[PDB]
């Protein structure tokens, strides 16, 4: 897009991080990998564990 | 090997819009068995690589 501002945007899309969940049954414990996101990112864009 | 792959089966088929997700559970628990079938394919995988 070239902007009325004079500068030109990539305009990618958007709503959706990777996210898988290790599970072990035994003692009914769990985590939360967020596949190929730096931890950055992660911290950024939620509300205090959104 | 292959490389290995998932779907997020709900995010391909309705891109996130609400209206889609609703008319998509007219079709069996697909999108379950697609992660199903992935998950056995991809354990499958790696027990041979072990």
């Amino acid at each position: 897009y070239y902007s009325d501002d004079g500068n030109y945007y990539c305009v990618r899309p958007c709503v959706s991080v990777p996210l898988s969940v290790v599970y072990d049954k035994t003692t009914n414990s769990h985590a939360t990998i967020f596949g190929s996101v730096a931890c950055e990112h992660i911290t950024t864009m939620l509300h205090q564990f959104s | 090997t292959i490389q290995k792959v998932t779907v997020d089966c709900k995010q391909y088929v309705c891109n996130g819009f609400q209206k889609c997700e609703q008319l998509l559970r007219e079709y069996g628990q697909f999108c379950a068995k697609i992660n199903q079938a992935l998950h056995g394919a991809n354990l499958m995988q790696d027990e041979s690589v072990a």
